[PDB]
């Protein structure tokens, strides 16, 4: 795959648990949650109004 | 060999394939991708692949007609028994099973007997479309729901027909006779033969009661056929007014019941004079009473209407003539006309004494 | 309920019909009467 | 009459008032109307003149 | 306007204006044909919804020419033809009841 | 509207 | 024999309906039925078709009052107010 | 990346074949 | 005629069985052949088509056996006095 | 002349249908006697029948397949 | 009185053929040994639709639901909508209605209602591009298939506008005796949900396996962008060989899933496309089944047409021993007179059909 759309270079990135649902962080001020099955956007969150340095899931859950 | 192996059909269809060298899924069977990811690398397999008016219509059914000729000059049993059969002049036996007794019983060699082959329309029944007319020298008019034999392809049988008029192309709304001198439209529970076959129908078809007159009475084509017609008779419900004012009215007697007028209530009605109208609601203590607004004042002596349509349906009513199973073969009798069954149990023709018309005379017009 | 949707569709019925029956009205108009205008300009020359 | 018979264009008869309903004489049609209807209208215009 | 000669056969495709709500109007009393000649179709009349019945579909129509009078009311002109026989038998012949239609 | 012209149904035995 | 069987049963619903054809009409299959040429409020279990003069008053429900207050939000959020201007 | 793929879409011809002197 | 497989019947036998008369008694829905010249389009050779004989109803057919033409035409030149038949 | 030519080969175009009678063994055309009770038919079939097969048909019943020409032969009922 | 059928197999042709034909059908043992045996729900909305398409027609399941009993009627056609199952796509009901389609008193206009596409069923692209040309030159002149929206599966949620406007009374006899010639081949790449350079990929995939042969390649591309994509992420790609002199086609579709490389998928369909010009001769293995079904519905002449050796399988003499199980004829295999290949030419003599429910 190769997710794009998020404008300005794109910091951590995290995968989750089953594998199937991946986090984007970036200097855009917003987080992208991704499917990794087709590739397709979930969500497009705008956070954090400087910049998301890091983004982590917990061990068991989609949080 | 291989329709032989085909239609031979008491072996598995893989066995015929194995003994030569599943339709829900629609996409056919394909290899696995690696085995045809190496069997098609090379391209190179299927490279050669890849890179006046009335004489001209004879022309190509003469050329259709020499393709069957040249197409047929085959195996012997396969044209002349199974791929085609029995073309037409071949002298053939053929036995039917279950004829009826009266047939071999009362066999006349003067009377013919023909057959014909049904196509897979004729084996069907329901409702026939047609449109028909009064034979133009059959004296009497024609009347629904009375019976006539008609003549439909191979079969001759009596039916009770409904003749119906799509009036300015609207309903399709139901007649009581024939009109005199032109066509309308008909139905019939019958064979459903083909669209565009024409018929005639008989009245009478014995001989005791052929009296002098011409005998075919009815001619037509079929228009359409269907398993169910939906064509309609006019109700009209009349009332009438029984305390007036300017532009409304209190209406008495077309309802029963205040459910009845809160069922119709809105409905456009009108006089006999045309005014039109409609009802507004239904009065309180006089039950079938109700109140209608006019385009203007209406009378005392006025009739209000309110025009409805009722369904009519056609008679599931068939009865074939079966003529050759008669010892006279003449003398067929079936259902009798109207006038037949009223004067046989002499009963007197229905008189509405207010449906006659009369010499009206205008009286002269003055107001004050 | 039935009175306003009898209505509604009676309109609607009555709508498609006018403009059916124009629509066949004018294209019989337009194109053969451009052959009939032809012809009479042919026959013209003569 | 170009293409009608005159078996087609015949004389359809009025209807009279029904006799349960007779002593108010005359159902009136749509002749009778009118000339009731136009009476009205002229008297109504010359008393709104 | 048939070419050469005054009349000419055809063949009748489907009665148009059949739906029409008005009776003996020329929308309704106005057939296609497909004329045997040169194959090209042509629309053409017929002398009324009372002889619309005659036709019904491949009938092997004949047809002439119209020959308008004057600029009529209901019109459409652009209709240059007008049905002349049907089956071999003239129509106005089978409107009066003089023949009947064989088939 | 639905039913008004009909003929034929399926016939759920199940 | 079989053609004796249905030549009675033909016969017999023959003289069915020649009866049914010599009886007399129901009341909905004649024109012009006064209340008293019909059985009592025979016309609630009937189910006529006739014709309405004018729409009746639109029942006001939670979808049109819903779908007229976001075309009034469309309008306010806008402000596509068609107000007198004062001169 | 295929921006161009969405800029190349129905948008006018695919959209309509996709259903088928001086002085 | 040209859509349709008729023919007329010169020649018409029951070819039942005359002692499941004596056993049954004359009721019999009895099987019959039917011999004659056939027009019009091809009439297929399975059995199982249906038929209407024009006057006695409608059946299906059980088996057919074409035959040698009883009357048939032989191969400027007039008619033999031998060759015109009759059948 | 040549609207003369022109308006007798127009009655030669008729509607382009199938023919479905075969050439080679058409059946015996089917003649029909049709009368009301008292003319012709039987001594008219007796006539005809023993002019064509030189073979006196007293006493007709059925239809009659005779052969009449060289191609064409025709069955005879009343 | 019925013609009696065993198994579930062959449903919607058996039905389909019986509507045709006018003939009661019976189909015993649906699945009878089996967990849950009995017919299918797919299966009992494809008899609503015949319900919904003809008119005095009953069908009669039994209560195990394990026989069905259809005695046919009219083909009436008009408007309808069909909310076909999730357990099926539209194409599994739009590809039985394609026979049905030109003979009825009324044009279908019918809009399904569910699951675009499906691994082994028929998609928008397969139902139009391969299966309206062969009944467009067996003699329907006006049918398209459209999209109004699509919905890849699970969900689904996508709206298809089957509209056949052409009654015809029966299908032209059918002449191909050659083997036709392919002019250029096209195609289309189609996505939902997901990011436009899949299409792109699926394509230069595609054609990166056909670059090799000498003829012009061509496929569109479209992304589907909005409502009118559907509610479910997917992709896929579908192409076709065309012959433009005489209008023929060969295609060849399929869709991914979750976890499919589109460069994969495009040369996956591409290679089992030049597998079916190899094993096709004037029609597809799928485009096969209502060619001589209309051959065998046409006029009452005899309509011939070629096929080569790969095309005759279980499937292709399943479908012969029906038709003749149903209305009696024969197909005639004769081989063609030239040797550097195996094809016959099957000649069938239609029954003499018209359809006898459009009004004259
Ligand atoms: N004078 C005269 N008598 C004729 C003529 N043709 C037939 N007949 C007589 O008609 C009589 C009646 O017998 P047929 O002529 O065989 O009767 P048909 O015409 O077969 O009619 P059916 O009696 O109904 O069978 C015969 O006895 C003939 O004498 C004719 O041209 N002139
Ligand atoms: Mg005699």
């Amino acid at each position: 795959l190769s997710l794009y759309g998020h404008k300005l270079p794109v910091l951590s990135i995290d995968i989750s648990f089953d594998s199937k649902m991946i986090i984007t962080s970036s200097a855009d001020k917003n987080i992208k949650i991704w499917g990794l099955d087709f590739g397709d956007c979930h969500k497009s969150l705008f956070a954090h109004q400087d910049s998301i340095m890091n983004v982590k899931f917990l061990p068991q859950s989609h949080n | 060999n291989i329709g032989k192996l085909i239609y031979m059909d008491n072996i598995s269809p893989e066995e015929c394939i194995r003994r030569w060298r599943d339709l829900e899924k629609f996409v056919p069977y394909f290899d696995t991708f690696e085995k045809l990811a190496k069997k098609w690398k090379s391209v190179d397999a299927i490279k050669e692949r890849f890179l006046t008016w009335y004489e001209l219509q004879k022309a190509k059914i003469s050329k259709q007609l020499e393709i069957n000729n040249i197409e047929y000059q085959e195996m012997t049993p396969e044209q002349r028994q199974r791929i085609e059969g029995f073309k037409a002049g071949s002298y053939v036996r053929i036995v039917f099973e279950k004829v009826p007794m009266e047939f071999v019983k009362n066999f006349n060699p003067k009377f013919p007997i023909v057959m014909g082959g049904l196509l897979p329309t004729e084996i069907k029944f329901g409702i026939v479309k047609a449109r028909l007319r009064r034979h133009r020298w059959h004296k009497k008019i024609l009347k629904t729901n009375d019976p006539l034999v008609l003549s439909l392809g191979w079969r001759r049988f009596q039916t009770l027909p409904i003749y119906t008029t799509t009036d300015s192309r609207t309903r399709t709304r139901m007649l009581k006779y024939t009109p005199e001198h032109t066509y309308c439209n008909a139905a019939f529970y019958g064979p459903l033969c083909s669209p565009n076959t024409p018929f005639c129908g008989v009245q009478i078809v014995a001989n005791s009661d052929t009296g002098n007159g011409f005998r075919i009475a009815a001619t037509g084509i079929v228009e359409e056929i269907d398993v169910n017609i939906e064509i309609v008779k006019k109700l009209k419900l009349v009332g009438f007014p029984y305390k007036i004012f300017k532009n409304t009215a209190f209406i008495k007697d077309m309802f029963s019941s205040a459910m009845e007028v809160a069922r119709f209530e809105g409905a456009q009605i009108k006089t006999v004079s045309g005014i039109r109208g409609e009802i507004k609601r239904a009065l309180s203590k006089p039950e079938g009473h109700y109140r209608a607004a006019f385009e203007d004042k209406i009378l005392m002596s006025d009739i209000v209407i309110l025009r409805s349509w009722y369904p009519v349906r056609v008679k599931k009513f068939y009865n074939p003539v079966t003529s050759l199973l008669l010892k006279e073969k003449t003398e067929w009798k079936g259902l009798r006309l109207t006038g037949q069954i009223r004067a046989a149990m002499n009963l007197e023709t229905p008189s509405n004494p207010d449906s006659a018309y009369h010499k009206i005379e205008r009286v002269e017009r003055h107001f004050n | 309920f039935e009175a306003r949707q009898r209505i509604e569709e009676k309109n609607k019925e009555s709508s498609d019909y006018h403009a059916k029956m124009a629509h066949i009205v004018n294209t019989i108009n337009t194109e053969e009467g451009a052959e009939k205008n032809k012809y009479e300009r042919e026959r013209k020359l003569r | 009459a170009k293409l009608v018979h005159d078996v087609q264009k015949k004389q359809h008869r009025e209807r009279s008032q029904l006799t349960s309903r007779s002593r108010y004489g005359f159902l009136e049609k749509h002749k009778d109307y009118v000339k009731r209807a136009q009476d009205f209208h002229r008297k109504q215009s010359t008393l709104k003149v | 306007p048939f070419g050469g000669s005054s009349h000419a056969k055809g063949i009748v495709l489907e009665k148009l204006g059949i739906e029409s709500k008005q009776p003996n109007s020329a929308i309704r009393k106005c057939v296609r044909v497909q004329l045997i000649k040169n194959g090209k179709k042509v629309t053409a009349f017929v002398p009324n919804d009372g002889c619309l019945n005659f036709v019904d579909e491949n009938d092997e129509v004949l047809l002439a020419g119209f020959g308008r009078k004057g600029k009529a009311k209901g019109d459409i002109p652009g209709v240059r033809f007008k049905v002349v026989k049907v089956s071999g038998v003239s129509l106005l012949a089978l409107w009066k009841e003089k023949k009947e239609k064989p088939r | 509207k639905m039913m008004k012209n009909k003929r034929g149904g399926v016939i759920d035995k199940r | 024999s079989s053609f004796e069987k249905q030549q009675i049963e033909i016969r017999k619903q023959i003289e069915q309906l020649e009866n049914e054809a010599v009886a007399e009409k129901k009341w909905s299959l004649k024109g012009e039925v006064k209340a008293k040429d019909r059985p009592e409020d025979a016309l609630l279990t009937e189910e006529l078709e006739f014709d309405r003069t004018a729409k009746p008053v639109p029942v006001i429900t939670s979808e049109v009052t819903e779908s007229l207050e976001d075309m009034i939000r469309r309008r306010i959020q806008d402000s596509n107010f068609d107000d007198l201007q004062r001169r | 990346n295929g921006p161009s793929d969405v800029y190349v879409p129905p948008s006018k011809k695919t959209q309509k074949l996709l259903r088928s002197e001086n002085l | 005629r040209n859509e349709h497989p008729y023919m007329l019947a010169d020649r018409f036998t029951d070819l039942t069985h005359p002692e499941l008369i004596e056993t049954q008694g004359l009721q019999i829905d009895r099987k019959v052949a039917i011999y004659g010249y056939l027009h019009g389009t091809p009439l297929p050779s399975a059995p199982g088509t249906r038929v209407h004989i024009a006057g006695v109803g409608d059946f299906s057919v059980a088996q057919i056996e074409k035959l040698p033409d009883p009357c048939p035409t032989p191969f400027r030149k007039r008619l033999d006095d031998k060759d015109k038949l009759i059948y | 002349t040549m609207q003369r030519s022109s308006d007798v080969n127009e009655r030669k175009l008729h509607v382009p249908m199938v023919d479905r009678t075969p050439e080679d063994d058409p059946p015996p055309f089917i003649v029909a006697v049709v009368g009301p009770p008292g003319t012709g038919k039987t001594t008219l079939i007796r006539s005809l029948v023993r002019r064509m097969t030189k073979s006196t048909l007293n006493d007709i019943q059925g239809p009659i397949t005779v052969v009449s020409g060289k191609h064409r032969r025709l069955t005879f009922l009343e | 009185k019925y013609t009696t059928f065993q198994g579930s197999q062959n449903f919607r042709l058996r039905i389909v053929l019986a509507t045709l034909s006018g003939k009661p059908i019976k189909i015993e043992k649906i699945r009878s040994g089996d967990l849950n045996p009995g017919l299918k729900d797919y299966e009992v909305s494809f008899l609503r639709l015949i319900e919904s398409v003809t008119n005095g027609s009953v069908i009669e399941i039994s209560y195990t639901g394990t026989t069905v009993i259809y005695r046919p009627g009219i083909i009436v056609g008009g408007a309808s909508t069909h909310i076909c199952p999730s357990s099926k796509p539209v194409g599994y009901f739009v590809e039985p209605m394609l026979y049905l389609a030109p003979f009825s008193k009324k044009k279908f206009s019918i809009l399904f209602k569910g699951i675009t596409a499906s691994h082994n069923d028929a998609g928008i692209e397969a139902i139009k591009w391969g299966l309206m040309p062969v009944m467009e030159k067996f003699g329907v002149r006006e049918c398209a298939l459209h999209t109004l929206k699509r919905g890849s599966p699970p969900l689904g949620g996508g709206e298809v506008h089957l509209v056949v406007d052409s009654l015809i009374a029966q299908p032209i006899t059918m002449h191909e005796i050659d083997r036709p010639i392919i002019s250029s081949i096209t195609g289309v790449a189609y996505s939902t949900r997901v990011s436009p350079s899949l299409v792109n990929r699926m394509i230069d995939g595609a054609k990166k396996v056909l670059k090799n042969l000498q003829c012009e390649v061509n496929i569109t591309a479209d992304v589907w962008r909005g409502e009118n994509s559907g509610k479910s992420p997917g992709w896929g790609i579908t192409l076709v060989a065309q012959s433009k002199q005489k209008g023929w086609s060969y295609f060849a579709e399929d869709i991914g899933d979750a976890g499919s490389i589109p460069e994969e998928l495009g040369e996956k369909v591409a290679c089992q496309l030049l597998e079916e010009i190899s094993k096709s001769a004037a029609v597809g293995r799928n485009q096969l089944p209502l060619a001589i079904v209309y051959m065998v519905i046409g006029k009452e002449d005899i309509g011939r047409l070629r096929i080569n050796k790969e095309q005759i399988d279980e499937r292709f003499i399943i479908l012969l021993r029906d038709i003749k199980k149903i209305f009696n004829t024969e197909v005639f295999l004769k081989p063609v007179d030239e040797a550097d290949n195996e094809d016959m030419i099957a000649t069938i003599k239609g029954i003499g059909f018209t359809n006898t429910s459009k009004k004259i």
